[PDB]
């Protein structure tokens, strides 16, 4: 029995109350919506200016030599060349997105410099050879040479004196000192491997040997391989291992190759098969027929356990340095390190800090020292206090490690 | 945004009619720059010629190599490359391979170089407008709204206490916690009152079929967000983008788990940052990937839990701002009565009870519209737990 | 759908007025007692606010309508009562009987007779009845009678008393935020003769109550932030008597008075300074009413306090003069060596450490004209008693070496060294003074006027700079001692040494620059009266601007202290005095926009903006007149600072598109200067879209123009982390940017933000929003830049000691008689509330809480608590009196 | 991950069965006690009567010897147990020492009766604590506290349940070194302590207390509603 | 929203969170209305019943 509606009784409603002040204040906000559209459509004045020089040098070029590179300048094409034949041209040439011609040198040559697999242009009309190429690098692995230097020193990898022993016998050593590996009568080994818990400090002791390294390093950006066409990522893999093969003694660090290829099954009948084919590509030219030489490959992954028994073997990757939590003396070293730099009282301790991080990596203590400064600034001081840095610990650890057994303690003192 | 007086005074009607005096001059002040320009030289004969020196269909290129002999080598859509010419007027100083330029029909030549080169997915995800209120809207969260604050507004606005310690701000921030808390207000209350620009991703955004084009589409999204303003990313519903990173039997579960195993590689991987801060936020936390969770990716995790019977009031308070209110009621009735029931519960409330009193022909809202309007609401949620065991 | 059973008063009250033409003539009774039973049963269907939909008044009217048309007019034989009934129960519909037409026929029911009290059966009703449809008779109809005729007819005779009661009515029912209804209904009758609405409505709410004034109480001074100039004109002075006639809060009077100072009559509020001087109380209010009443909006005021009481009541008046005055130098003295200062920081010259190995090495900077720069290491920062014996020896050597200018420049910064100074001031520089040169003499006596600047007790009215200015026959002792004696008397109005340098007007030697500053140094001076300096200035201006088509030493410099005599007053009479006066050629009605808008400091005046826009807004205008759209824009600056942010969005919003992006010579020049003006307190917006247009610097104009707006850019005090805009295009500014022209500049802008600690209020709000001028001693300067050739001969005069009033800093100190007390203060980011619940939280930013003399800031009303009361104006002012009681338990 | 098994540890050396059973006390109802002077006391909170049950049967507050209390929290049915155990303890060891029981002694028994219980597989452990009052052992005030580890352990002010947090942090600035005499003094510290209930109806407290020589003196619903009258009247003095 | 694994669903839940999100995002959107009717009340997920 609950109806409430009639045309009637909507006209109760929308007079009852500020009937002077209603529409007065609402088209007044209603069309000013209006202009903050009808200013902008007058502006109009996105201006995307580009392309063009300052004008005040292309004057001379702009005004016949512009008119003068229209109808004589060509709009010639580059190929590859197979072969030639004795006594003629006979050249045949391919595209490999045209069709393959067999043409006719051009008057403008030299007939010696017309080798095969040449990149040479080629008219558009009668298709004839008028110049020459240089060779076709790469594009990108020119951008994934790294050419610069992050700085980070030895000195802030600290906790770790063994983990870098390790691994200044494979990379730094056979570098500086190619001898007692031949006067003993061994050799190095070329592949390293970095694993274990997160935040332990594995893209620093990559970022540090990129420091004092003298020599080619190469960064390698882990989801390039994977493309969109078929087969384009496996093709990427093998001018990644040629251009190595030609400088001496480069340095290439993988990253997370958890993500270029972890398992080799088929029980759906499909799935990630491209996938593998770069990856099955990445094993080929790492053994196999033709050894590599002097190429140095670093691994670095979150989760070991489902990577593919093929990149397992030694051969590929030969040594497994591994990650752990600092026990005292590496956590009582990292606090020296990320709060020396900061306003700190002159007398504090830090291995009484160190207690309290009983397992804890090396992101978390730099984030204990971060915070024990932002309770600086929620007072009023310019030093850190010692009860600053235990309200930061009971900030990062304590209010996400454990709920029960703080409050409810009394089994263990 | 100053409409202060919030009701139906002069203020308001006096306020607004100044700014339609300033929009309305704005208006005929460019009116009169359109209008009184008697100059006329178009390009003095330099650009001119050249507008019609490049044809008019302008097409789009890409370079490859740069022989710098003022003849280049490009390549087209197709990968037909062509001996071009550089017809003038460009410094060979911004071109690139892989920068994408401007080419001829009849002669394929160069004539500019096209700029800033977005793909039409990313500008999408460009805030422009301001959507809501200031912190003043919502109804008293203050002890992690001075959290947000210290990492994202404070070191924007004044870093002159940083550089007395010398520690970096924070960069990764979390918002946890049941539904119905308040998670998508304190971005929005964010994205109002800032200075730099404003990114949004929802969720399953970044997304596609294409096997590369997941990934690829996370670059250029950092990309622009470096390139522009020292601004932060909002990239809401982090729950459909990472879960404990595990290895299984499907295809199109690794393009997933891929895309989302860079996203860790952009953010604290090499190289470095730059200016750019990232607020997320889930609904369930436990279970993230912990590579995720990590410091130097996330240093804050803030929980939203449900409200007490203090902060309460000013819910309640917020939501019956601009309501015709009845001075028979007491908002203490709902409140200590029942302990149970989230912020956006509050607000259905407000609008439920003012439902009741057009349902029996009212403007001013008593009791017992809130008598009928807290059962309504209330009757989503099952009856109980366990029986009188406990005691 | 469940109609019908229940519908009888659709029915009954359907039939009963139907049958009321058949029961009007032969039913004596029926026509009226069916009428009574209609009229008190659709009154009680309408009492209750918890019946909106009315089963009669929406059900009656679709035959009631044409009913009353044939019953009210038709029946022409109404009795004394039947009108009574009739009126009292049809006038009721109306509003809803008719549509948006109502307006001009809210009469044809009521005003045939009003039937007695009508209020009799409006009374515990909101407005349902008739309150709303009271405010649409004072919007359309009280208006159209009283456009022209005001006094008329019942539409304004009984409708006054009508308006009386209704207003009554407002805070009588529920006393609720319909008080500020009240104001809504007073301004909308009678728009203009609102005083005559408010002088009844003044005398009623001084009888309505006394808790509920004070809303109420800034709802009109809200309103009062902006209006028409003659609303501006009228409900300001109605705001005066509320706090003197109906409470005393009365500590409310001097400051916010001085709102109605220059509007009203200069005298009214000298009527009120007498009205100070009546109720002179105790001590405490009467304390802190004339402690602003020297350095925080005007001076002049030591001639009125020398009367019959000088023991103690009357002998503040030197105590507020300069003695007061030397208290606050004990708080640049004692406390502010206590907080954050020994005598020489200078060390932000050695901030520029870090560059030299930026880049391979260093040392290549020789510039002669960075050491004009070099003098602000000890310059500016020596301001609040940076005293330096030795110290000054970069100086010393400099002084005694080269760049006579320079000369000047570094005699000119001793008087910023030694500021606010009255006690040993002169003895500073009597010791650097007798070098017998020309530059060195005529800096440092123009720094004695800035040493004893502020103080206008007896050190110098015609003792030092007057004996300094009859030396003339030569250079800048001819210049350079009128300036720095009108300097320190620019808060007064005395009119002797006005007429002792007049004749300095009257002279006729022809020196440009010196006749150019005199009218600058009579211009700080006087605001008001004494139209023979008017008289004076143009016999000059029309004898020598008139010979001539040439610089604006004649246009940046002549006109400007005819605005500064002229300032303040949006009467439009002193435009009539001024362009009728100077009538002549286009380049000497350059001076046409200069009155015009110095007399319009700031209000709400749109009409005027409009007029700085349409007349000279583009044009194209090949090289004649665009410094007069760049001098144009210059009035466009002001009239925008006040407003309180209304229109300073508005502004950025205007002068970010419109010039600076589809603009020519009055955009890509000068237009930046608004932001060197509007604001000083720094906040990213504006600060970024600066260097949009910096960092592109332009090169190819005259690139000064562009780093002119470099320079005041760091016009914004309150030092901040803008350092790293100012050192990083510094260090692209030493190479590029070339050393010779701006090095002094980058510096200039470098040294300026981090004046000293302190002393950062040079932006023209006190209290809240009053003015307190600045503006004479600033608007020099922006006046002076927007050229060249002044940052090296001319404008070094300027550029030092342009501005010079800044009023100490901060809100911390206590002065409870031996002042001792220090309190608990608690800062916070400043108010908003406008009308809201009952106790409004004052402010929002809880965090911050000092005891005593902390900061100031941008938006801070810093409040206290611990039951202190802090009874004495309660808007706050930097020198509270603080009394105490604690009397709730 | 791994609890499932109470002989299991942690990887960090944690028994989170053992911990868990904590977490079921937190659903009971608050119990609060002090103990002064001579008199001790005890008050339990959350009745909750509903309109058609005897309330005789639902009682918290039981007592094992004849000067010794018992006050207790978590689930229903495993403190029966322990009750019926705890009354054959203190009345066999009168039998085999001619002495009256202590409060210390009965404290060890259900301690170490919940400690071999935690031990042995297929024994789910109790999840229950208690509270045990007695001014037994000449003519002293004591009350200890259990644990479902079984750690017993001696407090001066105690709160257990769904809320002891804020009621242990209430009584630590309230509690004074002052010791509170004249009794109902300290009856009216346990009533301003049990104020802050989880909805503090005034009529949900149970208050029994002991003058440690009588028997126990169960509280009517009269006098102490004269007691938090007088709790209001010190209430008058805010304003 | 079930576990991870290989049991649940990810890509039932990837559609849905856009479905809990274009109604309720950093966009509000006005003048578009929806209505959901099935049975199994208690098995629908407690973040669009909200
Ligand atoms: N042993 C250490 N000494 C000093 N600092 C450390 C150490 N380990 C980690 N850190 C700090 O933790 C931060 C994060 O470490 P990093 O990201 O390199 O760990 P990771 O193992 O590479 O992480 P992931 O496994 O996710 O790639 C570093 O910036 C570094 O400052
Ligand atoms: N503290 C609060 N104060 C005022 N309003 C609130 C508050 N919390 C929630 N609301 C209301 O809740 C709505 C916002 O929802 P909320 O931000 O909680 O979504 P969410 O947390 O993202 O939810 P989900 O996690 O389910 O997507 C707003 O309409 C607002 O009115
Ligand atoms: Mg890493
Ligand atoms: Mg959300």
């Amino acid at each position: 029995p609950i109806r409430a509606l009639d045309e009637g009784d909507i006209a109760l409603l929308k007079t009852y109350g500020q009937s002077t002040y209603s529409r007065q204040i609402k088209q007044v906000e209603d069309d000013i919506q209006q202009l903050l559209k009808k200013i902008n459509e007058l502006t109009g004045i996105k201006e995307s200016d580009t392309g063009l020089a300052p004008p005040a040098l292309w004057d001379l070029a702009a005004d016949k030599q512009t008119l003068q590179s229209e109808q004589p300048l060509q709009v010639a094409r580059c190929t590859k060349i197979i072969n030639a034949d004795s006594e003629d041209p006979k050249y045949i040439i391919n595209v490999k997105q045209f069709a393959k011609f067999v043409v006719d040198l051009s008057d403008q040559v030299a007939p010696t410099d017309i080798e095969e697999g040449m990149r040479v242009g080629v008219d558009r009309n009668k298709y004839q050879i008028h110049i020459p190429l240089p060779p076709k690098i790469d594009p990108t692995v020119t951008m994934m040479q790294v050419e610069e230097k992050p700085d980070v020193t030895y000195s802030d990898v600290g906790g770790c004196k063994e983990q870098i022993e390790k691994l200044r016998e494979v990379v730094e050593t056979p570098l500086l000192h190619p001898e007692r590996f031949v006067n003993l009568g061994i050799e190095p080994p070329k592949g390293v491997l970095l694993f274990g818990p997160p935040g332990t400090g594995k893209t620093l002791c990559a970022r540090a040997v990129a420091n004092r390294t003298d020599a080619c390093f190469i960064r390698v950006i882990g989801s390039e391989l994977v493309q969109k066409y078929v087969g384009e990522g496996a093709r990427m893999v093998r001018e990644l291992f040629e251009m190595a093969r030609t400088k001496k003694a480069c340095l290439i660090f993988f990253d997370e190759i958890d993500a270029i290829g972890g398992a080799r099954f088929d029980d759906g009948a499909g799935g990630d098969n491209e996938v593998q084919r770069t990856m099955l590509e990445l094993i080929n030219q790492l053994d196999g027929f033709d050894p590599r030489g002097n190429i140095k490959v670093l691994m670095a992954t979150n989760r070991p356990d489902t990577l593919d028994p093929a990149l397992m073997r030694p051969g590929r990757l030969d040594r497994k340095i591994e990650f752990s939590l600092p026990d005292l003396e590496g956590r009582t070293h990292i606090f020296k390190i990320h709060a020396r730099s900061m306003s700190v009282e002159r007398d504090i301790r830090f291995e009484l800090l160190a207690r309290l991080c009983p397992n804890s990596t090396g992101a978390e203590i730099r984030s204990v020292c971060t915070e024990a400064g932002m309770f600086a600034i929620r007072a009023r001081r310019k030093i850190a206090t010692e009860k600053d840095f235990l309200e930061a610990v009971n900030k990062v650890i304590k209010s996400y490690a454990k709920f029960s057994a703080t409050p409810r303690y009394m089994t263990y003192n | 945004p100053l409409v202060t007086p919030h009701t139906q005074c002069r203020l308001k009607l006096l306020k607004l009619e100044r700014i339609k005096d300033y929009l309305l001059m704005e208006e005929e002040f460019i009116r009169n720059q359109e209008q009184m320009k008697p100059l006329e030289e178009k390009q003095e004969e330099e650009r001119s010629k050249v507008d019609d020196l490049r044809g008019t269909p302008m097409s789009v290129g890409t370079l490859e190599e740069i022989i710098d002999d003022n003849h280049a080598i490009v390549s087209t859509s197709v990968g037909s490359e062509h001996y071009v010419s550089i017809l003038s007027f460009v410094d060979k100083d911004l071109l690139e391979p892989g920068c994408s330029v401007l080419l001829n029909h009849k002669v394929h030549a160069v004539i500019g170089v096209l700029m800033d080169d977005t793909d039409p997915l990313v500008t999408v995800m460009k805030v422009e407008k301001a959507p809501q209120e200031t912190y003043a809207d919502i109804g008293g969260l203050d002890n992690q709204i001075q959290e947000i604050k210290e990492s994202v507004e404070l070191p924007l606005t004044h870093p002159e206490y940083y550089e007395e310690m010398g520690i970096k701000p924070p960069k990764g921030v979390i918002l946890y916690g049941p539904p119905g808390t308040g998670k998508t207000l304190l971005a929005k209350a964010v994205a109002n009152q800032t200075s730099a620009t404003f990114l949004r991703v929802v969720g399953s955004e970044l997304i596609q079929k294409y096997l590369g084009d997941g990934p690829k589409l996370v670059r250029e999204l950092f990309r622009v967000a470096e390139e522009h303003a020292p601004s932060i990313v909002f990239i809401d519903e982090i729950d459909a983008i990472g879960t404990k990173r595990y290895d299984s039997n499907s295809g199109g579960e690794r393009e997933i788990q891929r895309t989302m195993l860079e996203l860790l590689n952009q953010l604290d991987g090499f190289d470095s940052r730059g200016d750019v801060k990232v607020i997320m936020a889930t609904n369930r936390i436990e279970t993230l990937d912990p590579a995720l969770i990590r410091p130097g990716r996330i240093d804050r995790k803030i929980e939203f839990p449900l409200p007490d019977e203090k902060t309460k009031k000013r819910i309640f308070q917020i939501h019956t701002s601009r309501m015709t209110l009845a001075d028979d009621v007491t908002l203490d009735d709902l409140i200590m009565a029942k302990d149970d029931l989230s912020g956006a519960d509050i607000k259905a409330i407000c609008t439920e009870a003012g439902l009741m009193a057009l349902r029996e022909r009212r403007m001013k809202v008593t009791n017992e519209d809130f008598k009928k309007s807290k059962e309504n609401v209330l009757y989503k949620k099952q009856e109980g737990t366990p029986e009188g065991l406990y005691l | 759908m469940e109609e019908g059973g229940r519908d009888k008063a659709p029915v009954q009250p359907q039939q009963s007025p139907a049958a009321a033409p058949g029961g009007t003539d032969e039913k004596p009774s029926g026509k009226e007692r069916r009428d009574a039973g209609d009229k008190d049963k659709e009154q009680e269907l309408s009492e209750e606010d918890k019946q909106l939909q009315d089963e009669l008044e929406m059900l009656v009217e679709r035959l009631g309508e044409k009913d009353t048309s044939l019953y009210r007019p038709a029946l022409e034989e109404l009795r004394r009562q039947i009108r009574s009934s009739t009126t009292s129960m049809t006038s009721v519909p109306k509003p809803l009987k008719f549509l948006r037409p109502h307006y001009g026929k809210l009469k044809e029911i009521y005003e045939n007779m009003a039937p007695g009290e009508n209020k009799r059966f409006a009374a515990d009703i909101i407005s349902v009845l008739a309150m709303t449809m009271s405010g649409e008779r004072e919007c359309l109809k009280y208006r159209l009678v009283g456009s022209q005729e005001e006094l008329a007819s019942w539409g304004h005779e009984y409708v006054r008393h009508l308006a009386g009661e209704v207003a009554k009515e407002w805070q009588e029912l529920d006393d609720a935020e319909k008080v500020q209804r009240e104001p809504l209904l007073t301004l909308v009758k009678e728009i203009v003769p609102y005083n005559m609405a408010h002088n009844a409505e003044h005398e009623a709410c001084d009888l309505l109550m006394e808790i509920e004034q004070v809303d109420m109480l800034e709802k009109d001074i809200d309103e009062n932030a902006y209006a028409k100039v003659c609303l501006y004109l009228t409900s300001c002075v109605n705001y005066v008597p509320e706090p003197e006639n109906s409470a005393l809060l009365r500590c409310a009077l001097g400051v916010f008075r001085k709102f109605s100072r220059f509007p009203e009559a200069l005298r009214l509020a000298l009527m009120l300074n007498d009205m100070e001087l009546v109720e002179d109380i105790f001590t405490s209010c009467k304390d802190v009413v004339v402690q602003k009443q020297m350095a925080f909006m005007l001076g002049r005021h030591g001639v009125f306090l020398e009367l019959s009481e000088d023991v103690e009541e009357y002998e503040d008046l030197t105590e507020i003069m300069s003695n007061v005055q030397l208290n606050s130098n004990f708080l640049a003295l004692a406390r502010e060596l206590d907080i954050m200062e020994p005598k020489v920081p200078d060390d932000i010259y050695k901030t520029h450490l870090e560059n030299n190995r930026f880049g391979g090495s260093g040392s290549q900077v020789d510039s002669a004209r960075m050491n004009l720069a070099s003098s602000f290491v000890n310059g500016f920062v020596n301001a609040a008693f940076g005293q330096d014996k030795l110290l000054t020896d970069d100086g010393n050597k400099w002084l005694y070496k080269n760049k006579d200018h320079g000369m000047l420049s570094a005699a000119a910064s001793l008087g910023m060294i030694l500021l606010w100074d009255v006690d040993g001031g002169l003895t500073q520089i009597d010791k650097y003074l007798y070098s017998s040169e020309d530059y060195i003499k005529s800096g440092a006596l123009l720094a004695c006027g800035i040493v004893n600047s502020g103080v206008r007790n007896e050190c110098d009215p015609a003792l030092a700079l007057l004996s300094d200015y009859v030396l003339h026959n030569s250079n800048t002792m001819r210049l350079g001692s009128i300036f720095g004696l009108g300097l320190a008397y620019a808060g007064s109005n005395r009119e002797d040494v006005l007429t002792l340098l007049l004749p300095v007007m009257g002279d006729s030697k022809s020196s440009m620059e010196v006749a150019g500053v005199t009218a600058l140094a009579c211009g700080m001076i006087a605001v008001g009266s004494c139209n023979g300096d008017v008289t004076s200035t143009i016999l000059q201006t029309i004898m020598e601007k008139s010979e001539t088509e040439l610089k604006d030493t004649y246009a940046r410099w002549l006109p400007l202290g005819l605005g500064l005599n002229h300032l303040g007053k949006g009467e439009a009479i002193e435009a009539i005095l001024a362009a009728l006066e100077v009538v002549s050629e286009p380049f000497r009605s350059f001076a046409n926009t200069l009155v015009d808008v110095c007399a319009y400091a700031g209000s709400g005046n749109v009409l005027k903006v409009q007029q700085l826009l349409h007349i000279c807004s583009e044009h194209f205008d090949s090289k004649e007149k665009e410094e007069d759209k760049d001098k144009k824009e210059k009035k466009d600056k002001d009239k925008k600072e006040a407003p309180a942010d209304m229109g300073a969005h508005q502004g950025v919003a205007v002068l970010g598109i419109a010039l600076i992006a589809m603009g020519e010579e009055i955009g890509a020049e000068m237009a930046l200067r608004t932001f060197g003006h509007l604001l000083r307190y720094g906040e990213p917006t504006l600060r970024r879209a600066v260097p949009l247009a910096l960092a592109l610097i332009s090169v190819s104009n005259p690139r000064l123009n562009i780093l002119d707006t470099l320079s005041k850019f760091s016009h914004d005090a309150d030092p901040e982390v803008s350092y790293n805009s100012i050192f990083a295009m510094g260090m692209v500014g030493s190479g590029t940017n070339n050393a010779r022209l701006a090095a002094m500049l980058r510096q200039l802008a470098q040294y300026h933000a981090k004046d000293p600690n302190n002393l950062f209020m040079v932006r023209l709000a006190q209290g809240l929003t009053h003015l307190g001028k600045g503006t004479l001693t600033l608007c020099p300067y922006h006046s002076d830049r927007q050229l060249m050739s002044q940052v090296a001969v001319a404008g070094l005069l300027t550029v030092l000691v342009s501005f010079l009033d800044v009023r100490n800093i901060i809100l911390g100190k206590s002065h409870y008689v031996l002042y001792g007390l220090v309190a608990a203060m608690q800062p916070r980011m400043l108010v908003t509330f406008d009308e809201e619940l009952r106790p409004l939280p004052v402010s929002v930013r809880v965090g911050q809480a000092v005891d005593v003399v902390g900061q100031a800031g941008k938006p801070k009303t810093i409040t206290g608590f611990q039951t202190h009361t802090t009874p004495v104006l309660l808007a706050h002012g930097e020198r509270a009196e603080l009394a105490t009681e604690e009397f709730l338990p | 991950s791994y609890d499932r098994a109470i002989t299991v540890f942690s990887p960090d050396g944690h028994l989170f069965q053992v911990e868990y059973a904590q977490e079921a006390v937190k659903k009971g109802s608050t119990a609060v006690g002090v103990r002064g002077r001579d008199i001790v006391v005890l008050g339990v909170e959350k009745k909750s009567v509903a309109k058609l049950q005897d309330e005789r049967t639902v009682r918290k507050i039981c007592a094992l010897d004849d000067n010794v209390c018992m006050a207790f929290a978590g689930l229903t049915a495993d403190a029966r147990i322990v009750i019926n155990r705890a009354r054959v303890e203190c009345q066999s060891h009168r039998l085999t020492v001619e002495d009256p029981v202590t409060v210390e002694y009965i404290t060890r028994y259900i301690a170490s009766l919940k400690q071999r219980y935690t031990q042995s597989n297929g024994r789910r452990p109790f999840g229950i604590s208690a509270l045990i009052v007695g001014f037994d052992f000449d003519g002293t005030p004591r009350l200890y506290q259990t644990d479902p580890s079984g750690t017993y352990h001696a407090w001066k002010a105690n709160a257990i349940g769904r809320g002891a947090k804020s009621v242990r942090e209430f009584l630590e600035k309230n509690y004074t070194d002052e010791a509170i005499e004249t009794d109902d003094l300290t009856i009216k510290l346990v009533i301003k302590a049990l104020l802050e209930v989880v909805q503090s109806g005034g009529k949900n407290i149970e208050l029994a207390v002991m003058r440690r020589d009588q028997s126990l003196k169960i509280l009517n619903p009269e006098e102490i509603e004269k007691y938090v009258a007088e709790i209001e009247k010190e209430k008058e003095e805010n304003e | 929203r079930l576990e991870g694994g290989s049991g649940g669903d990810s890509e039932v839940q990837r559609t849905m969170l856009e479905l809990l999100n274009q109604l309720d995002g950093f966009e509000a959107t006005k003048n578009i209305k929806v209505i959901m009717a099935t049975n199994r009340i208690d098995i629908l997920d407690s973040a669009l019943l909200r």
